[PDB]
């Protein structure tokens, strides 16, 4: 009863037999399973259309592209570089991250500082 | 893979030798991966040459030797948009300047060589004696 499910042509991500809120990777990439009444009267935990924009959720930062899926990896958005961790889609933020053996600094807002830190 | 992007250009113009002009080039707000943006120039009848590139969100610059110390490339601090400040213009700078976007190299540098992914439609700059 756990995991990604499609019910009545709506997508949900279940834990404890209940739809969870968050950004989770179903069979169709990372989707935003949102609280009820976030967009177009979605119900609790339904995956919503959420496109070409950032999402701040519980002090983490995601970016959704043009298909309502959270991006991963290096991304250049509004003049800045971000790196969205492949296994969570959360932006690297708050200090030093080692990515493919190189160390970079990312601000609290997820923006990569110029240059290499180690 | 780097999808093609639209590059919208503005600026240019016509000046006497010694003048200054600015170009601007805007890309889409979101480009996956790393991106070098800037300009090449081509006089009708001649070959295209690199002018200046910058790696957006990091800042490596690459300039043609013929424009170093006269043209400066910068990025907008809130957009996937670059500017070329063309100071100390010479008649030999007269050309069509084309905005370009290309993937950043793995060491966070931009090269004029090995391919451009997307081009702007071009801006004429004319400098008279």
């Amino acid at each position: 009863a756990n995991g990604y499910k499609t019910i009545d042509n709506k997508n949900f991500y279940f834990r404890n037999g209940l739809p969870q809120i968050g950004v989770f990777k179903g069979s169709n990439g990372f989707e935003y399973f949102a609280p009820a009444n976030t967009d177009a009267n979605n119900i609790e935990g339904q995956a919503i259309r959420y496109q070409n924009r950032f999402l701040h959720l519980l002090g983490k930062i995601y970016y959704f592209g043009n298909n309502s899926k959270a991006v991963t990896g290096w991304q250049t958005i509004n003049g800045k570089v971000y790196y969205f961790m492949p296994d969570t889609a959360m932006a690297a933020a708050g200090g030093l991250f080692e990515i493919d053996g190189v160390i970079y600094f990312f601000g609290v807002d997820g923006v990569k500082a110029p240059g290499i830190y180690g | 893979h780097m999808a093609q992007v639209t590059l919208k250009e503005s600026g240019g113009g016509s000046v006497q030798a010694g003048g200054s002009l600015r170009l601007s080039c805007a890309g889409p707000r979101h480009i996956p991966g790393s991106v070098c943006m800037g300009w090449y120039r081509q006089v009708p009848g001649k070959e295209r040459e690199g002018v200046a590139l910058i790696l957006i969100g990091d800042g490596h610059t690459n300039y043609a030797d013929s424009v170093k110390g006269r043209f400066t490339i910068s990025q907008d601090s809130a957009a996937n948009t670059v500017y070329l400040q063309m100071n100390s213009l010479k008649p030999e700078d007269t050309a069509v300047y084309y905005c370009a976007a290309a993937r950043g190299l793995s060491d966070w540098t931009c090269s004029f060589e090995s391919g451009v992914n997307s081009w702007g439609q071009g801006t004429q700059v004319t400098v008279s004696s």
